[PDB]
DNA sequence: CACAGTGGTAGTAGGC
DNA sequence: CACAGTGGTAGT
DNA sequence: CAGGATAGGGCTAC
DNA sequence: CAGGATAGGGCTAC
DNA sequence: ACTACCACTGTGCGGCGGTAGCCCTATCCTG
DNA sequence: GCCTACTACCACTGTGCGCCGGTAGCCCTATCCTG
């Protein structure tokens, strides 16, 4: 057997993306041509993953979770969760298939294991500890579209799917004197650690759907919040407390499951308490107040009206919390989503000052697509921008370049309107950095010192010179880049950390493995899909796959 | 029989299977809508007004002395003494039920519109679990009324509930719980006539007495074809319960029950088997002590209908049935479902 | 070293394998058993040069017309020399094509294993240097929905047209005897359908798709004038080439054989018939259109020696009013059909549960309505999802008895229950026809009885189903009744002769251009090209087949 | 100098770089339809019809006597004196030149709708060659008319041709060919003054003498500011032919002329190099024997234009312009031209 | 009748 | 400042 | 007042 | 005649 | 044989029947 | 009787048709009733 261990294998034909079937192609292939099992076949890669899956490593609860099984060798569970898929309740358009999130969790953990000891041992610290450590997991569901429902038995699922996945984004165990961080991932938007949890095929808008789906999630989160993992690794009986971050949600997430009302709201942050109108005023100076314990005391009131009030006065007494939140989300950015929104609001921008609106506030429908149509040839001239119909992130971050502002000006016969916009983009790639750093302590800590007042003359720019399309009407996401980042970096030290873009670069291999690595049978795609994209994410098989360095 | 499509423009993505209709007075209030209360009806609650078979759900509002409640599926609504519908259980859109009494009445009626004062009643005593497809249904005896709340599933108990199954239901224990909105006191009156959990079972609510009639027990996951009588005697102190397995009820679930005339309902739509439906309507002849669930004549079911794998509804309130079937997901956002209106 | 390059390289591309995966792979298996068991990237690489074109040397006894005589051109640029200057004609698009000299020398001396094999399967030699009728099965499809990409290049659509080239069969003359050396067995198999040109145009563009398939065209006809001296196993073999253009979808066809477009009531690429005269006759229909008589028909529409109206010159030419630019055969797309015919059907039961046999007037919100119920019916009795665009398993899963017995589910009147099954019948004992490899062997009984089940279906159609087939016939339910006996006289087959394999290439295409190509205007047709055609090389895939 | 943004809202993907517009009984035509004729217009003619800054593409019947013409792109298109168009060379939709002079008179006219008679012309003798972006511009000389033909792109010869290089285009050689309509007998003329092969050339005649201004000459790749007088010989017998390359020629290619009064034309601009297209008018007066290239007041031109790569259009014929530039939203069904028209006093 | 997967069972060849 | 490719070429 | 354009929709293919 | 619904569009996020 | 570089990708939104063409007929639109 | 390899088998996938700004929601205002 001078070949391979069947988790390489496993780790091969995951991080190649290899399907089970290419993959038995090329063990056949090599076995009939060398003649020897380099490569180990099927089943012995399935016994691998069965390690690699949650429900093989025993662990316990110090004290036992809440209304979680103390089975550890649940894996793949229906997300349904015992949903009645009956006629007489309500309708089940839903394939979800989860982990448990403990029983993820714990197979994250021991997948990390030699990582949290190589930390243990670079920190100074003892590998055979078994000292409570401290897991901060970034918990991160985000809605997928064109997820094309197949045909055969099954729900009449639609067309779209919710990923939840956590990612374990640092460990860190209290050597008495203070929480050293024994790991950190460092790249936490990436897509080998994002681990799926949850994958629904289901809109992550129904409320009804996903909350039947998330709330095994929510409880086994509520559970383990109050609960120390004794999980055994290295050979030691370790500990583990986590702190679950929920961050990795987009803003229409985040309101649908804080009980928020529409990113069109009025009340504009999922941080702080403040309106869209304070927040074309003010802009910065916004604390951040919005928890979800606070968005359930709200909820609460709403519901209750205890002080009696007209649906305005109580919607502005609970801040726009409207609908009960399941998801205690943490107040934050996604990186991702601020980045693609701030890019959006910079493109129609971009727009306006072609359309000089700041002298012509009146404009053509007509005329505000043809100045769409005219940065887009130029930005496909200039930048080499295609014209895309849903702005994305690398669009973006394209666009958000002192380059495509060059470009832009070509289109603004207005000096002035030129320097506005180079300030303003000047502003907005000091600030960037920041809330897109995983972490900019270090990574950009020069802007992060000037956070505040990079943002301070950015709201002022948008009030002096793009006084238009900035009064009384500030995007969701400007608020949150401008008033509230240095205080999420105070509270968590990053943003772009704590994004949905490892979520979302993950929807790419939902679909790249509910096509070539999984079943395509709605009873058995999300199974699989969650099956690989856990592998995907494992450590283990990582490192295996990083031998060429190790 | 009188069955004739409805067109719904905005808003239809708001009905979906547990919705609750209200009648008020003559006029028809949708409550339990998909997803939250949005910002366009923060209250939750509609006017359900047809029109040229075309149903406008324009947003209703709540009063003051108002909770502004959940959008609740499968509760248990009952029209009540003034007319506050009682909306007990239900699956908020978070999938959790609701304990909490919802007294939906109708405070102001000087615009064109209406203005609920849906009241948060807190329940005492042997208060029922949290629940949906149960029924509440006021009996009026000697004078005093009671809510007769009976059945329902209802997710595992906090100890039993487990995350595997975190949404499990099981068919609450079959007792009829006797409520006093006057005092928000229910009364558990565990009766041996009901062995049996029951859950989308309609009921007929009729002076002293509540007609339990083909519900769906999920421990057997059979629709039995039974019609319990609980009649409530209501001697100062605590009240008199006591049931009576009559014969004659249909096998039948998530069924619309509909006064089409006095001591007469008909009982459309429902489930005789999870993978049939009912088609047949049932008329149900009613005395102070009679019951005859005479099976009415077969509406002219539409295929739009007949070979839908569900449907569900509500009572208009007029002796009318309202009644929405999955309609094509061709595209995603294409039309939630086909609904009907069927006049009796 | 147990492995070979060409082996790796074969497990990469027939595994889909990414060079950037397969490098991860590689350095791994290196790291963990030490052995450089994977050959490393740059020797897949070299090993690529054997099989891409420009590699093996050859010859045309008659050298080419207008062809350049290098053995050494691979993956040049589909433009051709197109002027890019503004003055010019923009070119909104990246064309990457292989020279068909060099594709199909590469092609056959990727069979020549295969070549060998068959012919020394077939009775034959090696010392047999003899004029091999090598087949080719020309396929050019447009894909559509191509996501294009940022960065340098011109502002090309958001399309494709997929140029390809299956070998069908190579057949070698033996004293009077024409011996089938090698048939594709699995003949619209993506393995097969050897691509030619990507390029990241629009086939409804006739101008960029013409200058960038004339040099292709070009190319094809000078080697249907000459003979290819390729030296298989040592010995120097004379290929003859016999292009059938037949992967072509009928809107191809008719933007390159000169046709109006299908909704023309000219409604035949095979015969110069009518819409309404093959919604009467609808069987007997000599195939008569052909890429020469289509020429001649064009330059007398251009001409209009008979000084004709615009009207009597179109029935003169019967719809050549273009200039046919593709030597297209007169045939059917197997899989076009099978997607026409089963959209038709679908309509048909769309009408049925509309009973328009009895009400002709109905609104279209009611045939909206009747959609929707055979939508919902078809989910639930077949299982299978309601689809915008009609593919071909939905005309699998929906030719079916089976479906035809869930939709009568859906209509009241039996009678129409029995035209339906006996339509789905007649077309069930047609369809293995067309849509069989070799019917003759797959399904001769349907065969030798397609002209009486195609009478049958043709009177059922216009009998029971006058509603929707009087005067105005699908022109791939006239193709089926009409043209599939002679096709299959002169063809020996039809679903060997579909875009199907071409089309199923569009899915490695995207495949590669997302996963096994430079994400880059610049490189993405040149590296996808280079990759679908390993991917389609019997070299590599042998390689894959050892274990059998 | 007047411009005006033109609607275009059917048919408006058959217009295509290549086009040419015609000028019939003062009522404008367009030829050259992208891709070939469709069953909407089986001619490839349409009356060109702005009102009100809107196109309208309707359809053109040709003659029973007609030659139903391809949709050529970059031919050369002359007048004349009922008032027959004279198209000769362009690139078929096939991307395959024609050889083929296309003579499109007016067969006659009713309801604004006009039959024409897109008669052939076979050219004996020294037909010059398959190509395009050429210039034909007929002369009068002693009365009698002839047909000046200057070289434009052509694909290499068949023995010189390669698939590899299948479209690749090489300028004409630099000849005159003097077309006699009343017999198709074309003749070369090798001036040795017109020994760089040109193209895309605007090409103005007056009389007697044809003024080639600006083109490309893609033997030098570049755009020769050169004013080539061809003049031009009818006499009883000998026709004579005699190049002089004039001063003041301008550096342009592609470039759109319009006699927007009686020897006063105006050459909106082409290109000036492939990416630098000459947004400044020129306008050209032109004594019996004499030519003034002038530079008008350039048009206000929109952004559209002036940040576009590049721009095509042609004579509507009275002293319009219309021009084309790609509107590229999404070039793919909506409008893939975002189309002008410019008028001149 | 397209075809090459999609991968996890299940059953069946082998070993021992 | 996402990140893991995408593959050939150039450069160690 | 009827002839011609013409917009729209049904129909064919993709 | 002004109050209320309401349709539409601009705006926020996806 | 490694690795960097280039100059970008997809995942990040969703929906919905669409084009193009053709051909016939219900508007419309004249004069 | 253990394990190991191999392969059928399930019932389906995508590639086959494009096209475009969209939905959901919010909320604020021009329409539009509403007698
Ligand atoms: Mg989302
Ligand atoms: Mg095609
Ligand atoms: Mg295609
Ligand atoms: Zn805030
Ligand atoms: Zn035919």
């Amino acid at each position: 057997g001078s070949g391979l261990q069947p988790a390489v294998c496993l780790a091969i034909r995951v991080n190649t993306f290899l399907s089970c079937s290419q993959y038995h192609k090329m063990y056949r292939t090599v076995k009939a041509i060398t003649g020897r099992q380099i490569f180990q076949p099927l089943h012995a890669l399935r016994n691998a993953e069965k390690v690699l899956l949650p429900g093989y490593h025993p662990f316990e609860w110090q004290p036992p979770l809440k209304n979680v099984s103390s089975r550890t060798d649940v894996g793949i569970i229906d997300g349904l969760s015992g949903l009645a898929s009956s006629v007489d309740e309500y309708p089940v358009d839903t394939i979800a298939k989860r982990f448990r999130y403990d029983s993820a969790l714990v197979s994250a953990l021991m997948d990390m294991e030699e990582d949290i000891l190589e930390g243990m041992r670079s920190q100074d610290l003892d590998d055979y500890l078994n000292g409570p450590f401290t897991v901060v997991v970034k918990e991160s569901c985000d809605g997928m579209g064109d997820v094309s429902e197949k045909h055969g038995s099954g729900p009449a699922v639609p067309e779209k799917a919710v990923r939840f996945s956590f990612t374990v984004m640092r460990i860190t165990i209290e050597h008495g004197s203070q929480n050293v961080k024994v790991f950190e991932e460092p790249k936490p938007n990436s897509v080998l650690c994002c681990k799926p949890l949850c994958l629904m095929l289901a809109d992550e808008s129904d409320h009804e759907t996903l909350t039947a789906i998330l709330s095994p999630l929510i409880a086994e989160r509520e559970a383990m919040k109050s609960s120390e993992l004794t999980l055994e690794m290295g050979g030691i009986p370790r500990t583990f407390k986590f702190i679950f971050r929920g961050t990795g949600y987009d803003e229409k997430l985040v309101r649908e499951v804080e009980g928020l009302e529409a990113s069109g709201s009025v009340y504009i942050c999922t941080l702080c308490d403040t309106t869209r109108l304070e927040a074309s005023q003010n802009l910065v100076f916004h604390s951040i107040t919005r928890s979800h314990a606070e968005n359930l005391q709200r909820y609460e009131v709403w519901r209750s009206n205890p002080y009696h009030e007209s649906v305005e006065e109580l919607r502005d007494r609970v801040k726009g919390v409207s609908a009960k939140p399941f998801i205690e989300t943490v107040p934050s950015i996604d990186a991702l989503h601020c980045d693609i929104g701030n890019a959006a609001e910079f493109y129609k921008i971009f727009q306006l000052e072609i359309g000089e609106v700041y002298k012509h506030p009146n404009a053509s429908k007509e005329e505000r697509k043809r100045w769409q149509a005219t940065l887009d040839k130029h930005l496909r001239k200039r930048m080499n921008l295609k014209p895309i119909m849903m702005m994305n992130g690398n669009f973006a971050r394209k666009l958000m370049t002192q380059e495509t502002v060059d470009a832009v000006c070509e289109l603004i016969p207005s000096e002035e309107r030129h320097e506005a916009l180079r300030e303003l983009m000047d502003l907005y790639l000091k600030m960037k950095p920041v809330w897109r750093s995983s972490c900019p302590a270090k990574e950009c800590p020069e802007s992060l010192c000037q956070y505040s007042f990079n943002s301070q003359r950015f709201a002022e720019l948008l009030s002096t010179k793009f006084k238009y399309r900035y009064e009384g009407k500030i995007t969701n996401y400007f608020h949150k880049t401008l008033a509230h980042v240095p205080e999420i970096i105070e509270r968590d030290g990053s943003i772009g950390a704590w994004a949905s873009e490892g979520n979302e670069s993950g929807n790419k291999l939902f679909r790249r493995f509910r096509k070539m690595n999984a079943r395509q049978s709605k009873c058995y795609e999300m199974e699989d899909v969650l099956k690989h994209h856990w592998l995907y994410t494992s450590k283990y098989l990582q490192k295996f796959m990083n031998a060429h360095n190790a | 029989m009188a069955l004739q499509m409805v067109t719904v423009g905005h808003n239809i993505a708001l009905i979906q299977p547990g919705f609750s209709l209200m009648n008020f007075d003559g006029q028809v209030f949708f409550f339990g809508q998909k997803g939250w209360p949005k910002r366009s009806c923060p209250t939750g609650v509609f006017h359900f007004d047809i029109k040229q078979n075309h149903l406008k759900l324009k947003p209703a509002i709540f009063s003051k002395d108002s909770c502004y409640l959940p959008p609740l599926r499968y509760p248990a609504t009952c029209s009540y003494k003034k007319h506050q519908y009682i909306i007990h259980g239900g699956k908020t859109p978070n999938n959790e039920l609701s304990d909490k009494i919802y007294i939906m009445s109708v405070a102001c009626k000087n615009n064109k519109k209406v203005t609920f004062r849906c009241t948060e009643k807190d329940l005492v005593g042997d208060v029922p679990e949290p629940r949906y497809g149960h029924s509440i249904d006021v009996v009026y005896s000697r004078g005093k009324s009671m809510g007769v709340l009976f059945g329902g599933r209802s997710y595992m108990p906090s100890t039993q509930r487990t995350t595997e199954k975190w949404n499990s239901v099981a068919d609450c224990l079959p007792h009829v719980f006797l409520i006093d909105f006057e005092f928000g006191c229910a009364t558990s009156y565990i009766l041996p006539e009901l062995q049996d959990g029951l859950s989308f079972h309609v009921s007929i609510a009729r002076n002293d007495t509540v007609y339990i009639l083909g519900g769906h027990s999920l421990a057997s996951n059979i629709r039995p074809a039974n019609l319990y009588r609980i009649r409530v005697d209501l001697p100062l102190g605590t009240p008199a319960v006591n049931c009576t397995v009559l014969p004659g009820g249909i096998s039948v679930s998530s069924a619309i029950l509909t006064q089409t005339n006095n001591d007469e309902f008909v009982i459309v739509g429902g489930y005789q088997l999870e993978n049939q439906k009912r088609m047949v309507c049932s008329l149900v002849s009613l005395g102070d002590n009679t019951i005859e669930i005479s099976e009415m004549e077969t509406p002219d079911w539409t295929s739009d209908i007949k070979h839908s794998k569900i449907w569900f509804g509500s009572n208009m309130g007029n002796g009318t049935i309202f009644l929405g079937i999955p309609g094509d997901n061709k595209q995603a956002m294409s039309e939630a479902f086909y609904f009907y209106t069927l006049r009796c």
